[PDB]
């Protein structure tokens, strides 16, 4: 093989420099205050929201001949749930005209729950399309993520203001991700904060793992500390994490969490260093007691599936997932409808192109 | 009155035609079970065959790791009957094997085995 | 799996104009000379270049606890090759704070082969670190990509300077990938172009497929194509491909091939629509006769290993690849070396950190 | 007056030649079945053979998880036939085995088995 | 009074019913073992059966390569019990096989084997 | 006077050497075939042998799913010889197995089997 080729001028000093910041951060974490959970408490129901999807065959490399997919599903305590919003993304139209599709989707408001939710969210939060900036129009890859994030927020707000207008106030809403929106103007974040602030809505976002350095050091801390407990993440640790994440993926600039991070260990015993640890964020109008109650509810609603999970999160994700044969069946359905709408002579060429295109 | 489980296979094994059955977590928790050697009724296309439960075993369903899940839940003394409905529902399944013996026809004549 | 959530109001009208433009492009391609390419004849030898590099485990998640690999190998004829360069990009070092690593490596007193190649390339071509721009300092991924591309260019120039002073004029240099530089200044591109024009170097870039390639319409019209032939991609196709690339990927401002592009068909029976097709580009100072000579050489060096590959390219790639055992052995050897230079408890602390995560 | 299914394999198993047959969801819904031991006609390159259905079994076609799909549909009380026609079109398959006894020759003697 | 291990399978093997048992690293460290041929009590749905340890073997649990892990630890002179507690906490598993002989019923009788 | 197929394997099966043969789709469409028990000539290192065709079976070549491809084509009712040549060209393969009996030497004397 010849591994000696990379063994020319090995350097070993950056490791010495690195083994000072981690030590300092560990010492800082040792200075925190731990709030244990004694297998009890005053908890209230949860309501998780998540968005999933996939892509059609060859869409990644030849999007002008394929399509996209997005589905949103939610599950809450007592077996309650909201209707699922789904949408199909035409690769060709979006590729050839960014912003030429979102406006039409907003205007239709005829039968698509996605368009209905977008209209409802915009009209309710007073958010303007100029706020989203040019990040989603930079290219298709950015636009897809922007659309998915906006649709997640729109589903949350639309459900809140359409289905649960008086019974929504007793539920803890869970988000499958950090409480941060990246790639949009600060107007969007300010409007979201105000809407969740005036409403006093109980919202807590679960990040799981994507958190790298934070989990690295928190597992070490748990190696010494014992029991189920929670502790606020130090501000210096959060700032260093943001600096590292920015220096790694500049596109993530501005995605700071609108709140503070808490870490609660859900499982007393585990077979691996980083199992049964929950990282969640809270809105600025939530205090230490609110964080304690959120941690207690999460611990009560824990699961042992994926090395310790919040349970409702995994159930909602499983419900909202997209079948891997769904893209193929959708492609066949699209071809059938194209035939039945335009004619038969115009489908043979499309099928031949598809056959010649892997 | 209602089906016991969901049939998920079928084939011809030697001179007898068999078909696998799966009992879901909901049915297993309601307390429904099949006794080895029992006689049951199989419906297929308007005809009523006769079956005899032969075997019973445990096999994972879907993408799951029952060994790891159960071990991890055990070390933490988690009462699956009360704390982890999702893990219980994911790992709670059971398989049975059934053989068709024939079918009563007309005034009572019993036609052995089957060809369909 | 709950389909029909995507079937509501498909709105597939655009497929009509999609296929219309596809047919127009096929019609345009129809009128291109397909010179017969029967193998027998005279041709140049080849000197392929290929770059590759592995990575440590969880490089993306924690690039501050891993490293990087970048290797370049050139294969000539049968054993007429040149020394292979190996470089180790530390995760923490300057990857966490660029703008200093390049200067340090250029001023490397030890003068490792990679640094020597970089210095020689800069000196010969007259391209300073200023013309590179600030893209390579935007983030770690951009720095890695720009470093890989510039290292390959430096390897090519160093080989053409220090190992082939005279015979380099009777060699057909084949460079993997399209002839283009992305994320570098037009000044850098023009400097490379004019240096190549002055050197009168025999060059051609060979690619199979993804990035975005609508030029693979060649798959159609290959039926009853009468075996091999040489063709030049139409300007309409080139413009459409460039526009689609800049629409989808973005940041592909520099992707235009520094010259014209020819598409060939090495084989005549393939079992699949897109086998045995080579897309090789040429610099502006090479005429159709040079294109024909290069096509004959490529046909002479044809292979069937990967479904009609150029043979020498795959041979070079095999010798320039990186396995996983190499990163693992590098990890263990660096861990061992750390002890001699910096205590023992520090090494044990680092080992404990590694055990606790990645 | 058209093929019952699609042939997807062939082989020589001992002194006899077999060939696998697959019944698609359309033919299964229309009501076309094959009784074990039935005699069928096999055409291969313009010649007519005589075949006998030997076996029959269920096997997934493509990248599918019939057990998981059926179990989930049963759990959610989802009636496949009326509610998820797209989910009943990817598990509704069935395999068969056929053996070529020989070729009938006009104005001559039945030619046993086959070397081709 | 506490259960020994965690049952992670069950099936009818020939004329006898049997189930698989796993001993977690914690239980192994505490010194809990099972002797081949030993008699144990199995509780299942409000009934008490009589079991008998039949087999014993080592098999990996989860996503791990115990051979590679142990070989590397031995090579690097690492003492797993003290220096690397986490490496020893994912390979210290052990399996067992238990057969249900019957169950004691009423006032001194014994119903052999089992159908559930 | 051109090779019928391409040899893609070989081994020492008991006391007789053997090698596998593959018929490509182009040859299969031209009409070339091999009859079981046929005698064929094998060239290897400048020496001609005498081989007998022993067995024949269908096995996929490359990364393909012949079952799914053919079933989908049948469902969509597309003639597989006039509409989708690129799909008919990747499933039309077929394997043969051949045994080397020996080679003739000198004045017609038969050298049995082969050590090479």
């Amino acid at each position: 093989l010849g591994l000696k080729d990379f063994l020319d001028d090995l350097r070993l000093d950056h490791y010495q420099d690195l083994l000072r910041e981690l030590d300092e951060l560990y010492q800082k974490l040792k200075q925190e205050r731990q709030v244990p959970l004694h297998g009890d408490g005053e908890a209230y129901p949860l309501l998780t929201l998540t968005v999933d999807g996939g892509e059609g065959r060859a869409f990644e490399e030849l999007p002008l001949l394929s399509f996209g997919l997005v589905r949103v599903a939610a599950v809450g305590v007592k077996g309650f749930r909201l209707p699922s919003i789904a949408h199909l993304l035409p690769g060709y139209e979006v590729l050839r005209d960014p912003k030429g599709y979102l406006e039409g989707l907003l205007e239709r408001s005829e039968e698509s729950p996605a368009a209905d939710a977008l209209k409802t969210f915009f009209r309710a939060t007073g958010i303007s399309l100029e706020d989203l900036g040019e990040y989603y129009t930079k290219d298709l890859r950015a636009f897809m993520g922007i659309f998915r994030d906006v649709l997640e927020w729109a589903y949350l707000v639309w459900g809140v203001e359409k289905v649960l207008q008086e019974s929504y106030k007793d539920y803890l809403f869970i988000k499958d991700g950090r409480l941060a929106q990246l790639g949009v103007r600060e107007s969007f974040r300010s409007k979201l904060q105000n809407y969740f602030a005036r409403k006093h809505l109980l919202l807590a976002g679960v990040t799981k793992r994507s958190e790298g350095l934070t989990s690295l050091v928190m597992a070490r801390l748990f190696a010494e500390a014992r029991g189920t407990f929670v502790l606020q993440v130090p501000q210096e640790l959060m700032e260093k994490a943001y600096r590292y994440e920015r220096q790694w993926n500049a596109d993530l600039e501005g995605a700071f969490v609108m709140g503070r991070r808490y870490v609660a260990r859900l499982l007393e015993d585990t077979f691996r260093p980083q199992e049964g640890v929950a990282i969640f964020d809270l809105p600025p109008y939530l205090g230490e007691e609110d964080a304690v109650k959120v941690a207690r509810s999460l611990r009560a609603h824990r699961s042992v599936l994926y090395g310790g999970s919040v349970g409702t999160v995994v159930e909602a994700h499983g419900r909202a997932s997209v079948a891997r044969s769904i893209p193929r069946r959708m492609e066949e359905e699209i071809l059938a409808r194209f035939r039945k709408a335009f004619g038969e002579d115009l489908a043979k060429k499309l099928t031949e192109w598809l056959r010649l295109a892997d | 009155e209602s089906p016991i489980g969901v049939v998920v296979s079928s084939r011809r094994n030697g001179p007898w035609a068999e078909l696998t059955l799966v009992l879901t977590p909901q049915e297993l928790d309601q307390g429904k079970r099949l006794l080895l050697g029992e006689l049951v009724r199989v419906s297929s296309g308007g005809k009523d065959y006769v079956g005899m439960v032969l075997d019973g075993y445990y096999e994972p369903v879907g993408r799951s790791d029952p060994t790891y899940t159960l071990a991890l839940a055990h070390i933490n003394q988690v009462d699956l009957e009360k704390e982890d409905p999702w893990a219980r529902k994911e790992v709670n399944f059971y398989h049975h094997r059934i053989v068709l013996l024939g079918r009563v026809v007309q005034g009572g004549l019993f036609a052995p085995s089957t060809r369909l």
